[PDB]
């Protein structure tokens, strides 16, 4: 009895081992994942930017040229 | 193994630090750090942003100093890292955090995450062989020598009495209040103030700590002196000018007996050490007030122990031998006491080994807190 | 010939009312009531729309591409990343139903089928009790 | 007697461990699919983005 | 061996710092007397100075390329940059060297004592080599050049990853970093290819060859796993170094990868052909021929190299298929010659049981379902007996 006691607690570990390990394993996918998110949010903050400016650039060009 | 125990004290206003079994710490330097203000435009200037420690103070005017702690808490924790990261510098110690285990004092009833970030940031970071945590009390009472009594301490930001009966911090006596040396320094900015003297900038703000430290006293009778024109003492400013303060003087570190003046309801000094006394075992109060042990810098202003027998009389039951003793090293005595506990080969299994660490994690911390 | 109509009304539908339809997996067994000749009650899984409305944003997606409801595709994920099991409990239901039905429109049968179909109905009993196990299923 | 009914309670712990972990699984599998959404809108973003760029510059300036 | 230089003194400077030293005394500006105000005297020294210049700015904008070469070149290089940075400014903060820019100052010829403090990178490189240091001090990766044992490289990936643990303290480039591990994967794959042409990999027994394989693996999977956990932590210095860049391409080729690939192919030749080989162990003279083709694979497998070995292994490989391929065909039309020749059930039977393994490759598999099913009713059959014979009971 005591020996499936321990076989049962061991069982136990596995899992609570294996329940630390992939926790840890998607907190590491999800950080990749924030990364990824980050890098393209501040690709779209730069395309948003370079449109804005570029088009004031065009609006400089329309006074200007009309000038 | 390793090395020699490092016995860092941490300080919301002057951090203090040495190796353990010195005598004195020979690394003091305020906990605060500067960057400058300024703009570089000559070439040869001074090189590195941030500056800590002498240099720090040297170069005052350019700097815009912060502090990283306040009331025992860690606010920031890179200014932190930068700044025991210059305790291990060529200018402090000139070791590496690789061969020595750290003692590491800290305030009590701190949040767990102060223990909890600080392990991480000495176990990962320094990577440090052992931290230990531990009280400011146990070890201001290890410095003087004697073993059962309260502890009385009001350090820069924090301010707190432990009823010690032979190493046995009573953790239901702890009476805490948030009102030390930096707030009084605050409040004294404020007075200056109102006297027409106006300092506000970072790098001003310690020039009010500076008349705080030499030139604040504690009346007597807080009223009979209130209502009288004092002599008016004039001071000297590091620029050369001359600011006569008056009452804003004895008032100024009037707020440790009476929070009222910044609008709080806590208490003063002497009511955390009546309220710590008297929240403890009946069989030991006569004991507790027959030994009191005052420790940090805010202990330091003229007529502080005997304002504070005065009002510890006016609460203390009557004909009991009341005793509060000030020795002369409250700048130094939880270093003292830090020098003398982690220079015993008990140490060895006080503290957290660097394998335990990794092992259990934070919790193997709050388990062997004390 | 416009769409943005029917991609709004579907946007609209899904969010006004299929906003609690996607996630209906916990409820894996359902009794009922069929008013019909002594108003018998069957068994029903509650997946009946929603692989529909997966196949629809697949198909938005896809196919045209719009900036389709993040939530709702998310939704549809998790009704996906279920949805097989669900497709096995209907059939096997159904099935059950059919054997039911051919069982009790022959009479003499009951008297050996009785044991399997207690069988049946055991794990049935067994099924329907539980709703939801996310480890046992 | 008692060691069988710590048997029952043993497997019960391993029951609730089992729950939990395929509840995490499942639940941190749908938190990937969010990330995945996230990716494909800023995806389809930077598109719009670069082309709608793209456009104007060049057909303002000519 | 990064050089190092000697930066030249004026020797009048020298002969009356001497004269300073014959008596107990400090030299200094006040000693040349009206030898200072020589506009030729202080024409040489600011030419001395700028040649100073000169020279440490020779070894302060020295770099490496951090993408190739050995790792072990570029922990070397960073202790000879502190060693040359180290003695270099010893020679600076040496009296005569002061003297001559406190003479440059008395004569105020700025340019030099203004050039000589901040044009050279000295000041900046004292501080990024110190900067490096903590994570350059002491790096192990000799260990994995040490033993040819596969445990031992396995600790050493270990010891070595525990050692790159360090980059918290040491600010140095992430970039950098990871042409670092990929100069590492270098030194894994050369380490393993060395101690693996030591084994004898194509020529041991199964036996041995597995053990090897085993290790072999473990090592990839040590690797693998510890470089996630650099990783992890590479991520998490990169949220607070977010600030600075996001040049951090994060791709990663180490080196050993179509060694891996190529091992695993290896492997499966082994394991493949060892099978059927020992499958043939239960027996039509093609036998030794198999073993041709296998050998074949083992002389033109060249001894694995990686380059030609995919160039033309491919090939190789390829060709002892096509051997097994005709020794399939021969054995299964050879077999189904002595099936069909097999006068009685129970004799196929034998032949069945004669090739139990043999009926497991597909290709073999796939012609024999006729005869199976005559088989089928002939149990079929007996079976029926017996339900026959038993359903008569034992006391009748
Ligand atoms: N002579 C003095 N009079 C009054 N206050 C002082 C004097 N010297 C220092 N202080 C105050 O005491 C504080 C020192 O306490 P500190 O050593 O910081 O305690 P801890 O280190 O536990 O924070 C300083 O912030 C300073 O403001």
């Amino acid at each position: 009895y005591e020996q499936m006691h321990k076989e049962l607690t061991d069982k136990l570990e596995h899992l609570e081992q294996e329940k630390h390990e992939l926790r840890r394993r998607f907190e590491n996918r999800e950080g990749e994942w924030e990364g990824r998110v980050s890098e393209l949010e501040t690709d779209v903050k730069q395309l948003q930017d370079e449109l804005e400016r570029q088009q004031l650039h065009l609006r400089e060009a329309d006074r200007e040229k009309t000038r | 193994i390793a090395n020699q125990p490092v016995v860092i004290d941490n300080g919301s206003g002057v951090i203090k630090a040495g190796f353990a079994g010195d005598q004195i710490p020979k690394y003091c330097f305020p906990n605060y750090v500067g960057r400058p203000k300024h703009v570089r435009v000559m070439a040869g200037a001074l090189e590195g942003d941030i500056f800590i420690g002498p240099k720090a103070e040297e170069h005052r005017g350019l700097l815009s100093i912060r502090y990283p702690m306040e009331h025992g808490i860690v606010k920031d924790w890179n200014d932190m890292e930068r700044i025991w990261q210059y305790v291990y510098s060529k200018d402090q110690l000139q070791t590496f955090s690789e061969e020595h285990p750290v003692l590491l004092t800290e305030a009590p009833l701190n949040p767990r995450k102060n223990r909890e970030r600080a392990a991480e940031v000495f176990f990962e970071t320094f990577n440090v062989p052992a931290l230990f945590i531990s009280m400011q009390a146990v070890l201001s009472l290890y410095a003087t020598g004697r073993t059962t009594g309260v502890v009385l301490d009001s350090g820069d930001g924090v301010t707190h009495a432990v009823p010690i009966y032979e190493g046995f911090a009573m953790p239901h006596s702890i009476m805490r209040i948030d009102i030390a040396g930096r707030d009084v320094s605050r409040f004294l900015r404020l007075y200056l103030r109102k006297e027409g003297y106006d300092f506000h900038s970072s790098s001003e703000f310690e020039i009010v700590k500076a008349i705080k430290e030499r030139a604040c006293y504690l009346s007597i009778n807080p009223q009979k002196d209130e209502t009288l024109e004092t002599e008016k003492a004039q001071y000297y400013l590091p620029d050369g000018s001359t600011i006569e303060i008056g009452p804003s003087r004895f008032r100024a570190p009037e707020l440790l007996f009476r929070p009222d003046l910044i609008g709080e309801e806590s208490e003063g000094i002497h009511e955390v050490l009546v309220f710590a006394i008297q929240k403890s075992d009946m069989d030991l109060r006569r004991t507790l007030f027959s030994n009191i042990v005052l420790s940090g810098g805010s202990t330091l202003f003229k007529g502080f122990g005997d304002r504070l027998l005065s009002e510890v009389k006016k609460l203390a039951p009557k004909d009991v031998k009341i005793r509060i003793s000030a020795p002369q090293e409250r700048l130094y005595s939880t270093w003292i006491g830090g020098s003398i506990l982690a220079s015993l080969d008990t140490f060895k299994k006080m503290w957290v080994s660097k394998k335990e660490y990794e092992e259990d994690g934070a919790r193997s911390i709050h388990r062997k807190t004390f | 010939l416009n769409t943005q109509e029917i991609f709004d009304d579907w946007a609209r539908k899904v969010q006004q009312r299929n906003l609690g339809v996607s996630g209906r997996i916990f409820t894996i067994e359902s009794t009922r009531v069929r008013g019909r000749t002594g108003n018998v009650l069957k068994l029903k899984v509650n997946f009946l729309p929603e692989i529909i409305t997966l196949s629809k944003e697949v198909r938005n997606l896809k196919w045209l591409g719009f900036r389709v409801p993040l939530a709702i595709v998310n939704k549809a994920h998790q009704a996906n990343q279920l949805y097989p099991f669900a497709i096995s409990l209907i059939e096997s239901v159904r099935t059950y139903e059919r054997t039911c039905e051919k069982v009790e429109e022959r009479n003499t049968i009951s008297l050996l089928v009785a044991g399997l179909k207690k069988e049946v109905q055991a794990l049935i009993a067994e099924g329907i009790a539980l709703v939801w196990e996310s480890y046992k299923l | 007697r008692q060691y069988e009914q710590m048997h029952k309670e043993l497997t019960d712990k391993l029951e609730h461990l089992e729950q939990e972990k395929h509840e995490l699984r499942r639940r941190f599998e749908n938190r990937e699919g969010e990330w995945e959404g996230r990716v494909s809108e800023l995806e389809t973003d930077v598109k719009q983005l670069q082309d709608e760029l793209e456009r104007q510059q060049l057909h303002l300036r000519e | 061996e990064i050089p190092e230089i000697s930066l030249p003194i004026h020797p009048m400077i020298t002969n009356v710092a001497k004269q300073c030293y014959e008596r107990g005394e400090k030299p200094k500006v006040t000693d040349f007397g009206d030898k200072v105000e020589d506009p030729t005297f202080l024409n040489q020294l600011q030419s001395g100075v700028n040649r100073w210049i000169r020279e440490i700015q020779k070894v302060t904008k020295l770099d490496r390329d951090p993408a190739s070469g050995t790792a072990l070149q570029e922990i070397s290089f960073w202790l000879n940059l502190e060693r040359a940075l180290y003695r270099i400014q010893e020679k600076r903060e040496s009296p005569e060297v002061l003297l001559t820019l406190d003479i440059l100052k008395h004569g105020k010829r700025f340019h030099a004592t203004v050039s000589f403090d901040t044009d050279t990178g000295l000041k900046q490189a004292l501080e990024t080599v110190n900067d490096y240091n903590p994570l350059m001090k002491d790096f192990p990766l000799n260990d994995l050049l040490s033993a040819t044992e596969l445990d031992k490289i396995r600790q050493a990936l270990v010891a070595i990853f525990t050692h790159l643990r360090k980059i918290r303290n040491t600010k140095y480039p992430i970039q950098r970093a990871l042409r670092l591990v990929e100069a590492i994967s270098r030194d894994l794959s050369s380490q393993l290819l060395k101690v693996l042409g030591t084994r004898k990999l194509m020529h041991v027994a199964y036996e041995e060859f597995e053990k090897v394989m085993v290790a072999c693996f473990e090592v990839f999977q040590t690797w693998d796993d510890e470089y996630e956990k650099l990783q992890v932590l590479l991520r998490d210095i990169v949220k607070r170094k977010r600030e600075e860049n996001l040049k951090m391409v994060w791709r990663i080729n180490p080196a050993h990868r179509k060694l891996q690939a190529r091992l695993d192919q290896m492997r499966k030749f082994r394991r493949q052909h060892e099978q059927l080989r020992a499958v043939i162990v239960r027996v039509a003279n093609a036998i030794e021929e198999v073993n041709l083709a296998y050998e074949n694979v083992k002389e033109v497998d060249g001894l694995d190299v990686s380059k030609e070995g995919t160039e033309a292994w491919e090939a190789a490989m390829k060709r002892y298929d096509e051997r097994i391929d005709r020794v399939e065909t021969r054995i299964t039309a050879r077999l189904r010659d002595q099936l069909g020749t097999a006068k009685n059930a129970n004799e196929m039977f034998r032949i069945f049981s004669r090739f139990n393994a043999l009926f497991v490759r597909p290709h073999i598999r796939g012609a024999i379902r006729e005869y199976q099913t005559q088989l089928i009713q002939r149990v079929k059959d007996d079976i029926e007996s017996l339900h026959d014979k038993f359903k008569v009971q034992y006391p009748q």
